[PDB]
């Protein structure tokens, strides 16, 4: 083991032992005769080349069947001392089955982190790896990406390093499609800051922050086909500091929750988890507080879909919730609350109306609304009067409108998305006020975690936010890799040839989200109430049929749901239905029933819709949807970014089990290989000559000499001209001095050295002086 | 490796041997310091080395050999010798540098507290004694040290 020895059990599946290194490099290897050939099915196979006439290569697959290939098909396999390498920016050969076989060979060994220059990818092992304990999080912390394998906790730390060493606030921007990891390791960032801030409400800061997902992902996460635990909100947790580096404080910004879920299922979907939690009946006293059965099908809202996933304990997910909850410090009070308040949902969808006798709507019996108007505070009478005849204004008088049975359906099941979504609000308000500390603030590692995206038989409005963000988040991550790094090379004076690296998605995001777009088609719709599906589904296809390259005809299928445009997507083209999108942006609610709600018995309640207000005010869903996600994207501009990319292996959630085309895919629409490119082909590292003087005087002070003014460029040609380093691998900008990959790291192993030398050569001295006082003390006697 | 060439003057040589018989414990004065004794004797003598330089010297000695371990003034000169040929020890500037680390600010000033603490952490720890009685009166007013000071104040003696 030797320095593998600091992650104990772990070390296996992180690092091969030398034992296995050194029987790697002495496997069969022929440079000229071991390649890579294309396969129509698996993408790329291993071959070794038997013979080739004509421009067309002979060769052997991997499953022993021979074929004969053309000209560019044929590539390069890495040597054997490249097996299983930590970082891909570092092997010779650099194409796709190079990166494929690499990820591949080390997911085999459930090496699930992988580097990919100045990012990381992450492959899902659908298992759980002892690699996550405190053990390895102590082996982590202060490491260099040398003396330490891929992992989360790695890129946790090397985001805290960058931060008290350039006093800058930075962010690890974890992508990935629905199911890929995003959550899993946007939990592990957190478990590494909370973990070391316990070595050095009710629980701990620590505690709560651990606590904090737990709790919103009862609420905030269902069952989908690609994820038993999917996003149904995006979050940015920002985990704050002071000057010296101590946990200081974190707080969560959450984004447009899935309103629909909670009284809508597609065939193999679940609603929000709490429900079923809450139905286990662990905990019996919720069903006799609630009024409810043990049965989902008793409750019309939820049991649509799926009730019940194998991969899920709903009875063990409400013992985590309830104990989340009591740990964020939430008084017995606050969570019956939201237990009364989610049982009230419930109630709603199970009271029914019907028309009166000779177009208005009455109820169908009460018992349900009782039930309903119970645990909400509010008179079962006032209510069914709210729905069926709701009040508006005559100036200087109220005047009741009528309501047909259709009517009185959607008013309540608007409501009861309105309760949970403000109710969920309440909860991340709540949470962060127990984040909140008295501490003090100086930088933060904010990390975001988004719903991923996802492609249904049935894609809406929903669908849309989610995957637009998606392309918002990839298109940050092509600026970030491709644009500015090269913007930066040239501001600098460095001599760079711009490359083209065809990671632009502009024209598609502008489809969305500019003027004109989809989103601005729609918002402008909401302001005529004349407008329809069908007028907002014409105008669309006006501006953009045959116009913008990404808005396409739907490729509707027989037996499969209708679509009405097709949207090409950087992950794949995704076919939208528009019906009911108008109601979804306007979200009108009955304003009567509201009313009953500001003047509840219920404090919780009250308090949800005190402040109550919306239109078509006049903001709309995508409005805010499209002004929030702008400034996410502004803020994590002012930051330090770190990549994560989440890639899902297949599509049956099998541990170990890669889908060749599935991966390569992924590896295509996120710009893994390009990003590689611009690491090894630029200057991924570059820092200011005043930063650089003051940081790395220490390995040569001769260079620069304390007594006169040593302008800070010739101050670095000479220190770097003095060292023991590849005079190739340094060029200077008109700021910065631009490092090649891996010279930032050789120069930071060499201080970290020096310093050391230098602590026991002072310590050597002090030894000397102490040693020669008591030689002079012997010398008096 | 006690072959060594010894380029001491016979003044020198007079001198040493002069010192030595300072840390002579012996009760019969047999002429002899311990293995433990040694770095004291070299330290006497002018020379800086560090922990493990003058466990080289004596051959990397076990725990209970360093305190019963007798050496004479013959094995010991050919140590000096070799500690002596070692003057790569360490500049001014090399030591200024490695305390400026800790200076977070760049004012010229480093924290007592913090000085004391990476003295008796990082590279050869020194112990609580040793770094109380080297940091003697050395804080100023704010019970914070000059490092440009405290490293010519090591330096001299
Ligand atoms: N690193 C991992 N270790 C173990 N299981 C994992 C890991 N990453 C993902 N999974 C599995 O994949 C599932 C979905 O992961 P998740 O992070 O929720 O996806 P998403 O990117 O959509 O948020 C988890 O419930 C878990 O079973
Ligand atoms: C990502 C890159 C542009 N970069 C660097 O290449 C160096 C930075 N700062 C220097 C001062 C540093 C050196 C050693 C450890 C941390 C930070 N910042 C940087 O952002
Ligand atoms: F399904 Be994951 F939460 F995007
Ligand atoms: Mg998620």
């Amino acid at each position: 083991d030797a320095e593998m020895a600091a992650f104990g059990e772990a070390a296996p599946y992180l690092r091969k032992s030398e034992k296995e290194r050194l029987e790697a490099q002495t496997r069969p290897f022929d440079l000229k005769k071991d390649v890579f050939v294309p396969d129509d099915k698996e993408e790329f196979v291993k071959a070794t080349i038997l013979s080739r006439e004509g421009g067309k290569v002979t060769a052997e697959t991997e499953h022993g069947k021979t074929v004969t290939v053309k000209e560019d098909q044929v590539l390069q396999q890495n040597p054997p001392k490249f097996d299983k390498i930590e970082d891909m920016a570092m092997l010779t050969f650099l194409h796709e089955p190079a990166v494929l076989y690499n990820l591949k060979e080390r997911y085999a060994s459930w090496m699930i982190y992988t580097y990919s220059g100045l990012f990381c990818v992450t492959i899902n092992p659908y298992k759980w790896l002892p690699v996550y304990n405190a053990e390895v999080v102590a082996a982590y912390r202060g490491k260099k990406r040398s003396e330490a394998p891929p992992h989360i906790f790695s890129i946790s730390d090397n985001a805290y390093q960058y931060m008290l060493t350039d006093r800058e606030n930075q962010s690890i921007l974890i992508t990935g499609e629905s199911g890929a990891g995003k959550t899993v390791n946007t939990k592990r960032v957190i478990q590494y800051f909370a973990v070391i801030a316990a070595i050095g409400g009710k629980g701990t800061l620590e505690d709560q922050i651990i606590q904090a997902n737990p709790a919103l992902e009862a609420f905030g996460n269902a069952k989908t086909v690609r994820n038993d635990n999917s996003s149904r909100f995006g979050k940015f947790i920002r985990i704050h500091f002071g000057a010296t580096g101590k946990l200081a404080s974190a707080d969560i910004e959450t984004y447009l929750l899935e309103k629909s879920r909670v009284i809508f299922q597609l065939k193999a979907e679940r609603d929000y988890h709490i429900f079923y939690q809450i139905l286990s009946n662990k905990k019996p006293e919720l069903l006799d507080m609630l009024l409810i059965t043990n049965n989902p099908y008793d409750y019309a809202f939820i049991s649509q879909g799926e009730t019940t996933v194998a991969s899920i304990d709903d009875a063990e997910e409400l013992m985590a919730t309830d104990n989340a909850f009591d740990v964020l410090g939430f008084t017995t009070e606050e969570k019956n609350s939201m237990y009364k308040l989610t049982g009230a949902i419930m109630h709603f969808g199970n009271m029914k109306f019907k028309l009166k006798q000779r177009e208005q709507a009455e109820p169908d019996g009460t018992e349900e609304a009782d039930k309903s108007a119970y645990l909400m505070g509010l008179n079962s009478a006032d209510l069914l009067k709210g729905l069926c005849h709701p009040r508006v204004k005559v100036g200087n008088e109220y005047v009741t409108k009528g309501q047909n049975v259709q009517q009185v359906v959607y008013a309540k099941g608007a409501l009861a998305k309105a309760v949970y979504e403000r109710m969920f609000n309440w909860m991340v308000t709540r949470i962060n006020a127990t984040l909140e500390t008295k501490q003090p603030r100086q930088y933060f590692i904010g990390v975001l975690d988004i719903a991923g995206f996802e492609i249904f038989d049935f894609n809406s409005f929903e669908q849309l936010c989610i995957n637009f963000t998606n392309e918002k988040l990839q298109q940050f991550f092509n600026h970030h890799m491709f644009v500015l790094e090269q913007e930066e090379y040239k501001k600098e004076g460095i001599e760079w040839e711009f490359i083209d690296f065809g990671m632009d998605l502009q024209a598609c995001i502008d489809l969305i989200e500019k003027p004109m777009g989809i989103m601005s088609i729609l918002e402008e719709e909401c302001m005529f109430p004349k407008a329809t599906d069908m007028t907002f589904k014409a105008k669309l296809f006006d501006n953009h049929l045959g116009k913008s390259s990404n808005f396409q005809k739907p490729r509707n299928i027989k037996g499969k749901p209708e679509a009405h445009f097709s949207l090409i997507h950087y992950a794949g083209t995704v076919d939208y239905n528009i019906i009911g999108w108008l109601q979804k942006n306007k979200d009108p609610l009955n304003e009567t029933v509201v009313d009953l709600y500001k003047k509840s018995s219920l404090k919780m309640l009250s308090s949800l819709f005190a402040n109550y207000a919306g239109f078509d005010s006049f903001q709309t869903v995508s409005a805010l949807h499209r002004e929030n996600l702008n400034k996410l994207m502004t803020n994590l501009r002012s930051t330090h970014p770190h990549f994560v990319r989440c890639i899902i292996p297949n599509e049956t959630k099998s541990p170990g089990v890669i889908d060749n085309p599935l991966v390569m895919h992924q590896l295509r629409c996120n710009g893994v290989l390009e990003g590689i490119r611009i690491c090894r082909k630029g200057f991924p590292n570059r820092i200011l000559y005043g930063d650089f003087r003051q940081r790395y005087r220490i390995l040569n002070p001769a260079a620069i000499p304390e007594g006169q003014f040593i302008d800070s460029r010739k101050g670095a040609e000479k220190l770097l001209g003095s060292l023991d380093i590849d005079h190739n691998q340094y060029k200077f900008g008109h700021t910065k001095v631009f490092f090649k990959a891996g010279l930032l790291g050789l120069l930071e192993e060499m201080r970290d050295e020096r310093l050391s030398r230098i602590i026991t050569r002072i310590q050597a001295q002090s030894r000397g002086v102490l040693s020669r006082m008591e030689f002079k003390k012997l010398l008096e006697r | 490796p006690s072959k060594i060439k010894i380029e001491f003057t016979p003044e020198q040589i007079e001198e040493f041997k002069e010192a030595f018989t300072l840390f002579d414990r012996t009760p019969k004065c047999e002429m002899k310091i311990t293995y433990g004794q040694c770095g004291d004797v070299l330290r006497a003598l002018g020379q800086n080395p560090t922990q493990a330089e003058v466990l080289r010297v004596l051959g990397k000695p076990k725990q209970e050999e360093l305190n019963s371990k007798m050496m004479d003034f013959d094995t010991f000169l050919p140590m000096l010798q070799h500690i002596s040929k070692n003057k790569d020890t360490g500049t001014y500037e090399d030591f200024v540098e490695g305390l400026r680390v800790f200076d977070k600010e760049g004012n010229g000033t480093v924290m007592g507290a913090e000085l004391r603490h990476v003295l008796a952490t990082l590279g050869e720890k020194l112990t609580e004694d040793e770094v109380e009685k080297l940091m003697a009166g050395q804080e100023d007013s704010n019970g914070c040290i000059n490092y440009e000071a405290f490293v010519k104040h090591i330096m001299a003696g």
